[PDB]
């Protein structure tokens, strides 16, 4: 029902900072939710590393897709 | 950047060295922060501990057998 495209490869070094970190923390519970898609680069370097872990620790913690 | 981040973290300035510094942007390999948090675990730095494992340091990989010992 619901698609999401978070642009990536603006930087090669992503800062966890708390005001960016939960943020993006709560887009993805809110996509898990609601069983949405998740469009981003992929590169290991960055955020998209960020949200492949957020994700995973989540399917541990299926139902959320990201492409 | 080496200098003034050393500078900074001497005088244990979070602010200045978080926003001036850190927000360059540019590249920040791992070697710089295992130099720059060798230094601050000794001088008792909680904040700057803490800002770096934000910024991208992994501690595992910082923790060898000869810091430990060291340490």
């Amino acid at each position: 029902p619901n698609l999401v495209i978070s642009v990536t490869g603006g930087a090669k070094n992503f800062a966890l900072k708390p005001r960016m970190r939960k943020i993006f923390s709560r887009l993805i519970y809110i996509a898990q939710s609601k069983g949405a898609w998740i469009l981003t680069g992929g590169t290991h370097y960055g955020l998209m590393k960020y949200i492949g872990e957020v994700v995973r620790d989540n399917t541990i913690s299926e139902n959320i897709v990201a492409i | 950047w080496n200098g003034q981040l050393k500078l900074l973290l001497e005088w244990n300035q979070l602010d200045l060295a978080s926003d001036e510094i850190f927000t360059n942007d540019r590249r920040w390999e791992s070697a710089d922060l295992q130099e720059v948090m060798f230094t601050a675990l000794i001088k008792d730095r909680p904040k700057f501990v803490r800002l770096f494992l934000e910024n991208g340091l992994n501690l595992q990989k910082f923790l060898t057998n000869e810091v430990l010992t060291e340490l």
